[PDB]
């Protein structure tokens, strides 16, 4: 599913700018 | 046609109130832009709490101050670290910024100084926590939910947009709740005062709009699209467009091919295809009506937006507050020392501050 894909992506914790 | 006389003629004065508003908004912030306030407090007029939060040149810290034991949320910005980085003038934009605006979302900052080491920027402690860690404590907020929040984000979008700022860090991290279940926009360090069109690569990789990651120029419609992003997100538990690597996310970005969890409402799916458009010609917020295609669309169609603006809407998320200086709304964070140099640094690079 979409949502098992965003917690496999590593990117569910804070996100940092560039 | 879709409003009888009666609405059309009350949609029309509070459109034309707004203009007087903003109107009476920008003489004022324009005062403060051009005299900045400084140097209004000093270190030892404050006692050093807790790590609220982090970041790569400085941290936020819970402190109350000595005289009157009132709580605030001190950034503490290490002058040797922002020169490394080069955020000298992100620093300074961010400060001159934050004590030239007013508004009831905006995070007020209280006082400012500095010393031979650091900047410091004293502002409201705001204690129901980041909208990052409800959100991703409940996994996903209802349509009302997200819109309560989605509103204030539209009309403080809309006031810094008639001052010519363009915000282009909004993300959940960035937005706090607070006592009264309100948002409170706080890191102004990727702003910038832009009378038309602007380069500059910054942000965070899932709010992008696809003209920012392009080498084409910009306008303040990157913010409407990041409205797209953030009210896709509150909605659906995760943002439109990830990967494992931002290249990847970028790569999704410009194609723009957004899907919907199936639960999103019909009049959710047009708002978010509207404002995650990828055409400039035809992304809401910036066609011939401005923010009111925003305002105005049926998925606001519930929304009291004087309401909202005197804060007189009941929120839905109150948060547990066990008294003050209560930080159980906030992660931990490694406690380190706020060393003050002999020697001044970065003296005349931070003149303004
Ligand atoms: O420390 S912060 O949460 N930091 C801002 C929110 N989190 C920023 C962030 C942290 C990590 C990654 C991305 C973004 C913060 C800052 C400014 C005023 C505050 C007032 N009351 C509480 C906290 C405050
Ligand atoms: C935050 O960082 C990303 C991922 O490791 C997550 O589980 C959190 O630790
Ligand atoms: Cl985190």
């Amino acid at each position: 599913t979409t949502y098992a894909d965003f917690i496999a992506s590593g990117r569910t914790s804070r996100r940092d700018a560039i | 046609g879709h409003m009888g006389n009666a609405a059309a003629a009350k949609k029309g004065s509070e459109q034309e109130s707004v203009k007087e508003f903003l109107a009476k908004a920008k003489e004022e912030f324009l005062k403060k832009w051009e005299s900045p306030s400084q140097n209004t407090a000093q270190l030892d007029h404050f006692d050093r709490i807790k790590t609220l939060g982090t970041g790569s040149f400085g941290r936020v810290m819970l402190v109350k101050h000595k005289e009157t034991g009132n709580h605030y949320a001190m950034k503490i910005l290490d002058k040797q670290k922002v020169v490394k980085l080069k955020q000298i003038e992100h620093t300074l934009n961010e400060k001159r910024i934050l004590q030239a605006v007013n508004f009831p979302f905006l995070v007020k900052l209280e006082f400012s100084f500095k010393d031979n080491s650091n900047l410091y920027m004293v502002m409201e402690y705001v204690p129901g926590g980041e909208m990052f860690s409800h959100l991703r404590r409940i996994g996903r907020f209802s349509e009302p939910h997200a819109r309560f929040y989605a509103a204030q984000i539209v009309l403080t979008f809309e006031y810094l947009h008639s001052l010519d700022l363009i915000y282009r860090d909004l993300k959940p991290e960035n937005l706090l709740i607070d006592q009264q279940g309100y948002i409170q926009v706080t890191d102004f360090g990727f702003a910038k005062r832009v009378k038309g069109r602007t380069w500059t690569l910054c942000g965070t990789p899932e709010y992008l709009a696809p003209e920012i990651i392009l080498s084409k120029g910009y306008n303040k419609a990157v913010d409407w699209w990041a409205l797209g992003v953030l009210i896709y997100e509150m909605a659906a538990g995760y943002p439109p467009f990830f990967a494992d690597q931002p290249i990847q996310i970028y790569e999704k970005i410009v194609s723009g091919k957004v899907r919907f969890p199936s639960h999103f409402s019909s009049d959710l799916k047009d708002l978010l295809r509207n404002l995650l458009q990828v055409d400039l010609t035809k992304r809401f917020g910036n066609l011939k009506n401005g923010v009111n295609d925003i305002k105005n669309h049926k998925w606001f169609a519930t929304t009291d937006w004087i309401a909202i603006y005197q804060r007189k809407v009941e929120a839905p998320f109150i948060p547990k507050f066990k008294g003050p200086g209560d930080t159980s709304n906030f992660d931990d964070y490694e406690e380190e020392e706020i060393r003050v140099s002999i020697n001044e640094k970065c003296g005349k690079e931070f003149t303004e501050f």
